[PDB]
Parts: structure tokens; sequence; C-alpha cells
């Protein structure tokens, strides 16, 4: 429990399976340079809800960008450096408290989110 | 528009070896592979290289009697088959890709993996008489 | 590895059909990095699909690529005689190769 997404959940109120055309769906950080913007999506074991986490971090640290699994889904902004993103790491909940969703401008808005 | 040119058709004989070139009308970070096919027959890859690099990769049934090379100075590479048998008959492509692999990211749209260009394709017969 | 492909293909023109490229856990279902291609006999091969979806530019809509478990499939909605060629797929492997299918020849009624 000391390791968590910097992230909130995406619920899944509706039928249809998550997806993102490319680019969209990268939650943006100001203090992440735009090299660091690189990672994943994974869903919730335990509705649906999917968790955000850097490239190399998470779950998931293992896989390389553009592995086939089922529950993860991957996410990547322009100019993005493919190195571990070990200087974000996660999120420890003790330490600091899970930070809001930040869609980008005019993003995609699938079916069941507002 | 990015084309390829290639060295002319060849005729060996078993034995001895080929070197065919693959020359670019960007050679940098770029997947240069070839390809071959036998007639009536599917496709079969066979190597890849970085030029800027120097890493090239073959495949296990390939892998030692081809040899990939690179020139990033006059943006040309060759490929060194030796060993030439009677199987070896068939049409040998040359094409350039992209691949990300430890690199920067560009939002070029760059077709990481697959090999969007190919050259016109370079004939290979090996024979007796 | 090995990537097994349908031999050959056909249907009446102008309409669709799904074209199989099956290979094993380290080359189709692991990576998302299949690709396709067409090669005209006597023509070098030309390419419509390099990710599992994704179509370059100047490729028209009627081709879109699909992957499902292992199995990966090309759809070519509105055949036309303009595409008479060789269809074959290809896929990353953890090998950090690339491996090609058996080959799909076609043919319009």
């Amino acid at each position: 429990n000391n390791t968590a997404s910097w992230f909130t959940a995406l619920t899944q109120h509706g039928k249809e399976d998550l997806k993102f055309p490319r680019g969209q769906g990268v939650p943006i950080n100001t203090n992440s340079s735009p090299d660091d913007q690189i990672g994943y999506y994974r869903r919730a074991t335990r509705s649906p809800r999917w968790y955000f986490y850097y490239l190399g971090t998470g779950p998931e640290a293992g896989l390389p960008y553009g592995a086939n699994k089922d529950g993860i889904i991957w996410v990547a902004t322009e100019g993005a450096l493919n190195t571990p993103k070990d200087h974000i790491g996660t999120r420890n909940p003790a330490n600091n408290a899970a930070i809001v969703l930040q869609l980008p401008q005019g993003t995609t808005l699938p079916k069941g989110f507002y | 528009q990015v084309h390829l040119v290639q060295s002319g058709a060849e005729v060996k004989k078993p034995g001895s070896s080929v070197k065919v070139s693959c020359k670019a009308s960007t050679f940098s970070s770029c997947a240069i592979s070839w390809v071959r096919q036998a007639p009536g027959q599917g496709l079969e890859w066979m190597g890849r290289i970085i030029p800027i690099l120097g890493i090239a990769n073959y495949a296990q049934k390939f892998q030692g009697r081809v040899t990939i090379t690179a020139d990033k100075s006059t943006s040309t590479a060759y490929m060194e088959l030796s060993s030439l048998r009677s199987e070896d008959t068939a049409v040998y492509y040359c094409a350039r890709g992209w691949e990300f692999g430890s690199g920067s990211y560009y939002r070029t749209d760059y077709y990481y993996y697959a090999m969007d260009v190919w050259g016109q394709g370079t004939t290979v017969t090996v024979s007796s008489a | 590895s090995a990537l097994t492909q349908p031999a050959s293909v056909s249907g009446s023109p102008g309409q669709s059909i799904t074209i199989s490229c099956t290979g094993t856990s380290s080359d189709v279902g692991g990576y998302n990095y299949v690709s396709w291609y067409q090669q005209h006999p006597g023509k070098a091969p030309k390419l419509m699909i390099y990710e599992v979806t994704n179509r370059p530019s100047g490729v028209s809509n009627r081709f879109s690529g699909s992957r499902s478990g292992n199995t990966a499939s090309l759809t070519i909605s509105g055949l036309q005689a303009e595409d008479e060629a060789d269809y074959y797929c290809s896929s990353y492997t953890s090998s950090s190769l690339y491996v090609f299918g058996t080959g799909t020849k076609v043919a319009v009624l």
C-alpha cells in the first residue's frame, strides 16, 4: 500500500472498452519534462478502473513500450525519450496525495466520461 | 519522397560471393533490411542495420553467411552474401525503416518496425551452365 | 518461430474478406508491431499498414488492420481489380527480429 498511481481513477460506466487514438490520452504534468511524458495504462484488478503509470514504473515496470497484454494500453507524448522513468517513480500515499486526472486541452471524450 | 536504388543484376557461381548496394535519395537511425523471395514462394526476412550505431541483427536461419554493413558518410549500405548455392536463387529486396529502441521521440510519425520505402528489386541468379 | 498465413484468397470483387496471420505469443500477440505489405507480381513490396491498425498517408481507408490474440486480420473493403498483388504480414519478435508470413496470393473473379 506504499505504492500507487500518481493520477486518479478513470471509472468506466459504459459497456464499451476504453480506447484512445494516437497522441491523445496522456495526462499532462508541469513537473514532467517533454522527454519524461511516456507511460502506460493498467486496468485496476478488483466497474473497471484505469491508472496511468510512467514507462518503466508501476505494476508493469518491466514491460517495454508496445507490449500486448490484456488490461494494458500504451500512450505517449511527442518528443518523449525512451528511458526508465525512475526519477518520477510512483506515488506514496503516506507522503503524497493523489493528483486529479489532468487531461490535455480539447481531447477525446468517449462514452460515459463527462 | 525518398526512393532506393540498388546494384544491378548479378550472375554468380556457387562458392563465390555477392555485394549489393542500396542507395537512398535520412541515413540516421534507419533500419535497413534485406528481404528474400524464392520464385513461387513466400517472403523471408534476413537482416537489419542501424548505420550510425553499426549493430546488425540477423535472422537465425541466415545467421552465419550473410553480412550487413553501412557507409554513413556516403549514405550507402552494402550486403555481403557468401557460400552461394542453388537454393539461394531468389529476388533480393532492400528497404529503409525506423525503430524506436532507446532513442528520442519525434512527431515525424515515423513508421516504427515497418519498412515504408522499398527499392526496385535486385535479381540474383546462380547457375551451373 | 513461424507465421502461418492462408496460401490463397479470393472473392467476388467489390466485396470484403478477412485474411488471417497467425504466430506465437512472442511475435504477434506480445508486441503491437504487426505490419502488412503488398507486392505486385514483378514489382517490389509496398506498404499499407505499419502499426496493427495505423495506415500511412496516401492509402485509402479501404485498408484497415486489426488483431485478436495471436491472429491478426487484414480487412480489405470494396476490393477492386487494381489491388491484384501479393499480401504478406510481418511482425517484430522478442528476439529483436522480423518474421514474415508464408504468403497470401489474391485473385478477383
